[PDB]
């Protein structure tokens, strides 16, 4: 392997795909092997040479290994950089780059553990995909929604509700002050309810919490499916109704139908949330899989206008949401990525938060997010209105005390509670329970390019 | 058990002996009998399975002398004696055949 | 807390429940009852809390449970749980949604540190209710006319750098030389050195060139994983517009929406489904962390293909798991649930990956009649061309055969039998110098003259 | 339910469509007053007389009892003849005149039993249905088939036999004599063999047994379905690959899917075979349902090419599937004269337990436009589907040269049959194995209306 | 008939449609015989067995009369139940599944009268089944009625 | 050394010619398993055609290895120029078990 494929002299091109791979290796591997074996099992797939390699540029159609470090920790595991031409992969295709770095060199039987950290997607390769349907700042202008976290609400049970009583949630939720409520991941067309009776009912709610409340209102409605024409179909229902957005698991529908929802979805003018159910199969042990800032990379080409985002973690919300991110490994980022004019996604912030968490997540996620109230909505004792009333007046002041200049993560509990002296909701609820990095670099290149 | 012996067919009575004159005859006047207007027609072996055979001269409309068709037979097989023959016979009620059958298989 | 609600030992599953097995690695602190109980309510009702919408439906009727619990033999550290889950949880026809729900949310718990799906016991009333493979082995034969050996297949490299019709003449020669077909890789779509319309072209050419110098059945798998579902039916319809018998998709990269949907496409058009199993490690190695590869091969039966790459107790398994009518329990292979798959059709077994003329006894030894033996270098590294090693694979795939048939023992007279076979084939000679259904049958019949009893 | 709806005097129009009701009343009923309610359950229904009845004309909109006859031999049950006005029904809906008739009074409580016996379709509602998608002499002509019944093989066991296996009975068959092979009325799409395969293997059989032979090949693929959608989309696939003849279960699949699949046959140039699955449920107790003779004609305006036709009632129906006119007839089961015009008419096909040993009660029972169908009669010969097909069209074609001679073949039977084994072996073993006007009245019609018109 | 489709000892199988046929035989035939031909005529109808059913599994691909019973208050007739497997039909077709119990049967010249009275759709064969396109309690919540029967009128 | 094409007929087409011995074999291991033997034939170019002539009928609960070795040098005595099979029908999976070309 490493005569091929180890390449330490080989400077990247800004056009090439760049992987970096934490290799785990068996004690009597050499780090220079494993970094070329991996290289060639993700670009090659073999060792070898037979006759019809010969009818080819060999020297071009390869993924070079050109540079090793260290792991701060694990001794017996090093960082392999990784670079891919341009050429290997499909254009405006994330299933192709994405099966050519993990369809293969996982299974390597000579690495005791493989795991995917970052993915360098070159601007030229940028521009071949779809991206967002619409991105941060149109869907603002969509909705005419300004100035704050926008605030949602995951409808519960996932199971056995109707139709009718399902909208009813939906509707008690909107109108109490929540922009969004949410299908569970799970929903999509069970017996107890099916999505077209969903859709129509919950499309009722949601103009019924409008007209009430004079604030455009939407409710992610999951057209994940067994069958692409399924999928079509329901994301075509809920346009049909004047539903605003849709829903898509894009890991576990597929990325193949997810980049033909994206592209519909701007084709159609409706907003499509993502949702990562599966991720953690797949990102959660740190010796072997794939990183979820490489599956937000994925998702961003792949075409989303809110994803589900949980150091590392501002990292990665930084890739999904900004034009320019650098190189910063205190955030386990390994290569600048550039996206270009491409837009960002909305972060979502869910699982298990109150209104006890809402001066640190309006701190840590800042304006452009979706915060996610389960149970911190429905489990409100006066009901799902009452209970958005507080989540949307305890948003509201911990965002005028950030504009005001307090440090509200430990100012927290002296901003709601004077809020809560106008807003009975709230004080009883509290009783239960990178951007200008981005503009510096587009400044400077305006100003005197290199 | 025996086993079945594959060949060519060439329709209606072609699963029995061909027929000497005897046979031809009866079927003649079995459809003068009936009404229907005897015809012949020949082909190609070849073209056996097409629509349309070639027609020897016309339909004997009227016809009542079984031996003018049989001489009529005879004639058209001696004018193409490598081609099948058939007789036919036209039913103007129906617009169909009411029965027709290969006289020579070429 | 989540084992009051979720902890049912007394619970005996339906017959139409989605049973699951998942190893439970829980934290120190945790005990069984309890990781087993969180573990079935964050894979169906995923909470421990009640709010007031829960009391608008039938929250016992409404939930997974978990059933019993197991040690994990010489692992302490672990246990099983056993989950049962109504069948009305789920879409129908949907493996989407039925992964979904499974492994969707629970595998971001806490307070476990490790969680691994094991099996799937999928109830006959739910497989009814999803297409399966597009033909399944049997319908394929008849269309192929191939019977009494494994199908035989070789794989092109270089993956990369080909242009279509230099990639055709590398599969003319492979087919012309015995093998039943090649395949593109996993990677191979639409790069800018072989757009996917001309390689369609030309293998094609190159399997009617091929088929018309053997007088036998050719095809390639034509790989149509795409982009979106639009390009994937494209190049699907495409294929079958010029006459290939045989398609391709990576079903867990391009994703079991887009494979559901193909695999219909298919069974409504007459094409073969050759599945390719790419990232499947990244999910089924770790012993401790992900989902078992059975449970991936049971996922693809429903959700349909007519060949699946499977790769030792376990392997032989999830292959029975893939090709047999019903498979009954066995720990020792990790077959935790009977599987009844009742007159759903099974799927070809694949092997491949860095296999020779060496390997053939074992081979056939192994997987039997109902498989395909994919040669990588094996065919495409023979001394004298790619037409050459296809006759010598050929060659001692046949003499394993008829050794087989006639009572030898492939295995331990593995050696013998290549031999002598080399004596005919100059090609198989300097090849050689350069390198379960009982059962099925069974409970049928029983079955047939007793019923239920 | 009399003073409005019997009606003695009444002469039935030409326009009108013609009912008998054999009733079988109960005990303290007169029948005038029976006739007059069964009249009025199966065309205005109407228990109180209200308001909204008098904004229509209430006399035009009604049947109507005209006349009673006795039932001879049954002094318990009579015969009711009730006229409907042409406008009672939707045009070229066998559907809506089957519910207007049928679809209310056989519940009516105040009869003991209800048999409708036969149904006049006149000329003016025929002209507005479909009819065959061919009949009987276009299909002749597209499969070049003349002078003898058609002969067909129905492909045993119904189940668990592989759409390849299945097909290799339907090559042994085709190549051995018969012309037409035929899916059996269950088999649509099951799991042990699915119905685009069976339909790819049969049209490889077909296409292989016509080559071997030289005479059109057919096999009627069933394309029964769940649903009109399934049912067009089989149907079109076996057009996609070149089949000429496919099957429909019209009575279990249903009228509305029968209509329509034969204006599809027609429009695409596809013959269409038509099984008369459940036909018994409805037909066969005499006291109570609808005759055979009533599903046929149904049949015929609904769409058919072929119809299984299953003594003197089932000579009579025959007649009224394939004449153009056809005279009433008490004896053969048939109340009033019905004109078809220029309907064509349907091949009649006879299956069920025959051989070869049948042959001549069958040539001369049905004659030439029939198709005779040999279930276990062909696959159970001792040599084969091909030798089975073979001996049966030997059987066959020597009945019919024997009856073209003028010989009595149903007297000579044994002695034809015998004859004509001494050049078919295959025929000879066979017989070792299994032990032991309606078209000349319909011209005379044509050409006594054609000189003199209204005479 | 009655040597391979009369199956006293079979229990049906969950997966089995089942049916029970009130037969009323002709004088001179045993209930036994009479329930083995019922079944038979209902799925294979065979009155002469060829090679073709060779090639075939012919234990699983039949139907099966595996119990009879007394109709009370009738000494004439009697309750023939029988079992087919849910191989036999078309997924999702009731058009199949008719077509199958009684198409055939009722025709059958040595029973005096026949009568299906009831049919077991197994829970495995009603999932394949579309069902109601929408149901009681769908259809009252898009009309919003409710605590009450509904009313109609039929136009006369 | 070049590779030289010729037609081949599936299984066993790549090995050398059976002899009598190995029919044999072929023959006893498919009844071995309960398979139906059977015999077809059909002209040489048209060896591709998915329904051969049927030789006779399948020998069904044949347990003589010598009875069907003498029906196959039956059929190709009726038919000399004819490719003769053998096949071996699998009735629980209704397909076949086996199938080579006897005679080329």
């Amino acid at each position: 392997y490493r005569q091929t494929y180890w390449m330490p002299e080989y400077t990247p091109l800004d056009s090439d795909i760049l992987a970096c791979f934490k290799i785990t290796p068996q004690p009597g591997v050499d780090r220079e092997e494993a970094a070329a074996a991996v290289a060639a099992e993700s670009s090659t797939g073999t060792w070898t040479t037979v006759w019809t390699d010969l009818l080819t540029d060999m020297d071009y159609y390869k993924g070079r290994a050109y540079r090793i470090e260290d792991v701060p920790g694990d001794d017996a595991a090093f960082y392999a950089f990784i670079a891919y031409p341009i050429d290997l992969f499909e254009e405006g295709s994330v299933v192709n780059v994405f099966t050519s770095l993990v369809g293969n060199v996982f299974g390597f039987k000579a690495v005791r553990g493989l795991r995917l950290e970052d993915v360098r997607f070159p601007l030229a390769y940028v521009k071949t995909c779809g991206g967002p349907p619409h991105g941060i700042q149109v869907e603002r202008d969509k909705m005419n929604k300004y100035g704050r976290p926008l605030l949602g609400c995951t409808i519960k049970p996932k199971l056995g509700l109707s139709a009718k009583n399902y909208g009813r949630a939906v509707y008690e939720c909107l109108r109490g002050g929540l922009d969004f409520t949410k299908d569970d991941e799970n929903i999509n067309s069970q017996p107890f309810m099916r999505w077209r009776d969903r859709f129509l009912f919950v499309q009722d709610a949601t103009e019924t919490a409008e007209a009430q409340t004079g604030e455009r209102k939407g409710h992610y409605l999951n057209v994940t499916a067994p069958t692409p024409e399924e999928m079509y179909k329901r994301a075509e229902f809920a346009k049909e109704i004047g539903a605003p957005i849709i829903m898509h698991d894009y890991i576990t529908g597929g990325f193949t139908a997810n980049t033909g929802l994206a592209k519909w979805c701007q084709d159609n003018g409706v907003l499509l949330h993502i949702h990562r159910a599966m991720h953690a199969v797949i990102d959660r042990n740190p010796n072997h899989g794939i990183h979820f800032r490489v599956l937000t990379k994925i998702l961003r080409l792949s075409g989303g206008d809110h994803l589900h985002t949980g150091a590392s973690t501002l990292g990665w919300i930084d890739l999904l949401r900004e034009s320019f991110i650098p190189e910063d490994r205190s955030r386990g980022i390994f290569f600048d990525q550039d996206w270009g004019s491409m837009p960002g996604v909305f972060a979502v912030a869910s699982g298990g938060i109150h209104v006890w968490h809402m001066p640190a997540l309006v701190n840590i996620f800042g304006d452009d997010s979706v915060l996610q109230f389960g149970g911190g909505t429905l489990g409100h004792p006066w009901g799902n209105a009452a209970g958005a009333a507080a989540n949307r007046v305890a948003l509201e002041a911990c965002v005028e005390a950030r504009n005001q200049g307090r440090d509200i993560e430990k100012e927290g509990k002296e901003i709601l509670t004077a809020a809560a002296q106008h807003s009975p909701e709230l004080k009883i609820a509290m009783e239960t329970w990178g951007r200008d990095l981005a503009r510096a670099r587009r400044e400077a290149l305006s100003q005197q390019g290199k | 058990m025996q086993d079945y012996k594959q060949s060519l067919k060439y329709e209606t009575f072609s699963y029995l002996p061909p027929m000497n004159a005897e046979r031809i005859r009866a079927q003649i006047k079995y459809a003068i009998a009936q009404g229907w207007s005897p015809g012949i027609e020949h082909v190609e072996v070849k073209n056996s399975m097409n629509q349309y055979w070639y027609m020897w001269k016309l339909p004997f409309f009227g016809e009542q002398n079984v031996d003018n068709v049989l001489a009529e037979i005879e004639a058209c097989r001696s004018a193409y004696p490598t081609h099948q023959v058939k007789l036919v016979a036209y039913d103007n009620y129906a617009q169909s055949l009411g029965l027709a059958f290969v006289v020579y298989r070429g």
